[PDB]
C-alpha cells in the first residue's frame, strides 16, 4: 500500500597547525603571504658527519605532556597537543554533541617519536647521563602512538589508528576519516598527523643522495633534492555543514619502485582522476594545485608531465616545500591545511620560488606560478606521491 | 561494530604453516605459540629476495603473494604494531656508531615497505594502505579495510605481521609482549558472515598477537570468540 515518502558530504569545521611558517593559523597565513618561514634555517647536530643542514623546524615552546600520560611524552605528541589546543572548543563540542563512541581519531606519521628512539639507543650504548633528561617509554616510538595518545587524552572510543604510508600518511588519514563518516560509523573525525625532526630520515635521505644541504628549489634547473621539515596538522571533519567542503579524494599505487615514481606518472594520474570524479568536476574547475614538488630530479619531472597531461598550461600550481620543507608523513595534512587557509582567509596563491636557479627548461609548461596571484575559482587540489608508490589527491571547496 | 565475509586465509608463525598445523592448533586450549619452534621457508619468493626482506616482512609478502595467486583482489591493507623495528634499530645503531646507513635498509624501513614490495613483485597497481595502532593494529586495521570496501573495493587482501623484536628492546616492553615473527593474511569481502563489536576490558599487553587470537577463534569454529586489546576487547560472532 502507499506510504508517506517523508516517513552525505564531509566538511572541515576547524584546523590547527604548527610548521616552519608559524605556531598558529594566524601567523602561518601572514608568513605564507610574505613568503618567509621563520623556522627554516641551517641547524647543526643532525646531518653526519658534523655537517649543518637547512631544516624546517617548529621552535615554539610546546605544551607539557600531562605526567599521567608520560608513556606518550614525545615531541611528536606535544606538536599534536599544540595543534589540538587551537581547535579544542570545536573538538569538545563534537564529543559532547555526537558522544565519545561516534568520533574517530585517524592520524598519519612516518616518525612518531623516532627522535626519542634515537636518543634511547645512543644514551644506552654510551651510558650518557648529562645530555639527556628524557623519560623514554617504548610507546613514544610506536607508529600507532599519535592516534593512541589523542584517543586516551580526549576519551574517544570510536575508530583510532595511524596510517604509515611514508609521505602520503596524513593525506590517507583524511581519506579514511572522510569514509568512516560517510559509512555512518562516526559523525566527526579528528584527522591529520605530525612528523618531527630526526637524524634517521635526514641521514637516510642523504644515503639516497636525495637530501639538498641548502634550501630545496622544486621544479628548478639546479635542484639537488629535498629539504626536511617537521609539522603537526589536525583537521576536524564533520557531516554537519561548514564553509569548506572536502569535495573529492583520490588514491592509487604505482607498483613500480620503492622510492622512485612511475616514470609515466600512471599512479599520480589515477589518484587525480579519482578525486575529480568524486567531486563531479573537470580539470578546468580547479583554481590552484598545491603540488608534491619535493625538489628531486625524478619527482618534479614526473609531476610536471602529469599536470601538463591532465590540466595543460593554464592551471595555477606551486609546491610550498621551499617554505615548510618536505614534512614527510605530515606533508599531506600540512598542505591540505595550507589549502584550507587559502580558501578561508582569501589569500593570494603562493608562487614557485624561481629567485635562485630558475625554472628547469626541460620540463613541460604546467602552470607553475612565477608570481603570486588571486584564486579565481573556489576549488583547490593538494597532491602527495610517497615511497612504496603510494599516491593521494584531495580537493577542497567553498560549500 | 563491523560485519564482513572472510573467504580465504594464509598464515605462518613459529611451528605453524600447514593447514593441518593451524587446524590442530585451533583445537588446543589455551591458544599459545612456542617461539623456539622453527618458521617454514618462504614458498612464493626466491630465497635471495626473502632474505633481503626483514623477518616479519618476508612472511607478510609471502602470505600476501599466496592469496594474490589464488584471487583477483581490488585493494591491499597491511597492519603491524612494531613495523620495521629491526631495520629502525640497525639504523639507530649506525647513527650511534657514526657508521654509513644502507640506502636500501633506509628505503625498506618505511612501515608500508611490505605492502609496497608486494604491489611491485605482483605487478599489482592496487590501492594500498599500511596501519599501526599499538596492541590493536589488527582490529583497528579492519576499519581501514572496511573503508576500502565502502569505497567500492570488492575483495581486500588484509595482512597483519610482526618481525622479531631485537633483544635490545626486551627490557622496555611488557614481559607478556610476543617477540617472534609471524604473518596472518585474510581475504575480506562485503558481507555479514562475521560481526565484531568492541567493549572496555581490564586486560592489556596480550601474550598472543590479536591476529593469532582471531585465527584461533575463527578456525576453532565456535559461535562467539574474543580478541583482547589495550584495555578493550573485540566480541566476534558467526
Amino acid at each position: 500500500m502507499w506510504s508517506h515518502p517523508q516517513f552525505q558530504g564531509i566538511y572541515i569545521s576547524a584546523v590547527g597547525m604548527l610548521n616552519a611558517l608559524g605556531d598558529n593559523v594566524d601567523d602561518i597565513a601572514q608568513n605564507l603571504v610574505l613568503g618567509q618561514a621563520p623556522g627554516m634555517y641551517e641547524r647543526s647536530g643532525w646531518l653526519q658527519p658534523g655537517k649543518t643542514c637547512c631544516l624546517g623546524g617548529v621552535d615554539a615552546e610546546l605544551p607539557a605532556m600531562p605526567d599521567m600520560l608520560s608513556e606518550h611524552n614525545s615531541r611528536n605528541n606535544r606538536l599534536l597537543l599544540a595543534a589540538l589546543m587551537q581547535i579544542k572548543p570545536q573538538v569538545d563540542e563534537a564529543i559532547a554533541r555526537h558522544g565519545r563512541e561516534r568520533i574517530a581519531v585517524i592520524m598519519g606519521t612516518s616518525t612518531s617519536g623516532l627522535d626519542e628512539g634515537d636518543q634511547h639507543v645512543s644514551r644506552t650504548v654510551y651510558q650518557q647521563s648529562h645530555g639527556s633528561y628524557h623519560d623514554y617509554h617504548y610507546y613514544q616510538q610506536e607508529l600507532g602512538d599519535p592516534s593512541r595518545f589523542l584517543a586516551r587524552y580526549l576519551a574517544i572510543e570510536g575508530p583510532a589508528f595511524t596510517l604509515s604510508t611514508a609521505c602520503s600518511s596524513s593525506s590517507r588519514a583524511i581519506i579514511s576519516g572522510q569514509r568512516l563518516i560517510e559509512m555512518g560509523l562516526v559523525d566527526a573525525a579528528i584527522v591529520g598527523g605530525a612528523d618531527t625532526l630526526s637524524r634517521m630520515p635526514i641521514n637516510g635521505f642523504d644515503s639516497l643522495e636525495s637530501l639538498s644541504p641548502t634550501l630545496c628549489e622544486p621544479f628548478c634547473q639546479d635542484r639537488q633534492g629535498i629539504t626536511i621539515g617537521e609539522a603537526s596538522t589536525l583537521l576536524l571533519l564533520t557531516r554537519e555543514p561548514q564553509p569548506i567542503a572536502l569535495l573529492g579524494v583520490g588514491e592509487s599505487s604505482d607498483a613500480w619502485h620503492m622510492s622512485a615514481p612511475h616514470p609515466e606518472g600512471r599512479g599520480a594520474i589515477a589518484a587525480i582522476n579519482m578525486a575529480l570524479r568524486k567531486a563531479g568536476i573537470s580539470p578546468a574547475e580547479i583554481g590552484y594545485i598545491n603540488l608534491h614538488g619535493t625538489g628531486t630530479k625524478l619527482n618534479d619531472q614526473m609531476e610536471s608531465i602529469v599536470i601538463n597531461q591532465i590540466f595543460g598550461e593554464n592551471t595555477p600550481c606551486s609546491s610550498t616545500k621551499y617554505l615548510t620543507g618536505h614534512t614527510l608523513g605530515a606533508a599531506g595534512a600540512c598542505e591540505a591545511g595550507l589549502c584550507w587557509l587559502l580558501l578561508t582567509r582569501h589569500l593570494p596563491l603562493p608562487a614557485q620560488d624561481f629567485t635562485r636557479s630558475g625554472i628547469d627548461i626541460a620540463l613541460p609548461a604546467c602552470g607553475l606560478l612565477t608570481q603570486s596571484q588571486p584564486l579565481e575559482k573556489p576549488i583547490v587540489m593538494s597532491n602527495s606521491f610517497a615511497f612504496g608508490g603510494n599516491n593521494t589527491s584531495l580537493i577542497l571547496g567553498v560549500a | 561494530k563491523l560485519t564482513l565475509d572472510i573467504t580465504d586465509w594464509q598464515a605462518i608463525a613459529p611451528g605453524l604453516s600447514l593447514t593441518e598445523e593451524w587446524k590442530a592448533w585451533s583445537a588446543t586450549l589455551p591458544a599459545a605459540i612456542d617461539k623456539s619452534r622453527p618458521l617454514e621457508k618462504c614458498t612464493q619468493l626466491p630465497m635471495m629476495t626473502a632474505r633481503r626482506l626483514s623477518s616479519g616482512s618476508r612472511l607478510a609478502v609471502d602470505c600476501g603473494l599466496s592469496l594474490l595467486r589464488r584471487h583477483q583482489v581490488d585493494a591491499i591493507v597491511y597492519t603491524s604494531r612494531h613495523g620495521e623495528l629491526e631495520r629502525n634499530y640497525q639504523i639507530l645503531q649506525n647513527l650511534a656508531q657514526q657508521e654509513s646507513i644502507s640506502p636500501t635498509n633506509f628505503a625498506m624501513s618505511v612501515h608500508n615497505s611490505s605492502v609496497g614490495n608486494l604491489t611491485i613483485v605482483a605487478k599489482a597497481p592496487l590501492v594500498s594502505s599500511s596501519v599501526s595502532a599499538g596492541i590493536d593494529s589488527f582490529q583497528q586495521g579492519l576499519f581501514e579495510a572496511l573503508t576500502l570496501i565502502h569505497a567500492g573495493h570488492r575483495k581486500v587482501l588484509f595482512v597483519d605481521f610482526e618481525g622479531e623484536i631485537p633483544g635490545f628492546y626486551h627490557n622496555v616492553i611488557d614481559a607478556k609482549t610476543p617477540t617472534y615473527p609471524f604473518a596472518v593474511a585474510l581475504l575480506l569481502e562485503q558481507g555479514a558472515g562475521l560481526s565484531c563489536t568492541k567493549q572496555s576490558s581490564m586486560e592489556t599487553e596480550p601474550s598472543l598477537p590479536q591476529s593469532l587470537q582471531f585465527l584461533h577463534g575463527w578456525l576453532r569454529g565456535e559461535q562467539h570468540f574474543v580478541v583482547s586489546g589495550d584495555h578493550c576487547q573485540w566480541n566476534w560472532s558467526r
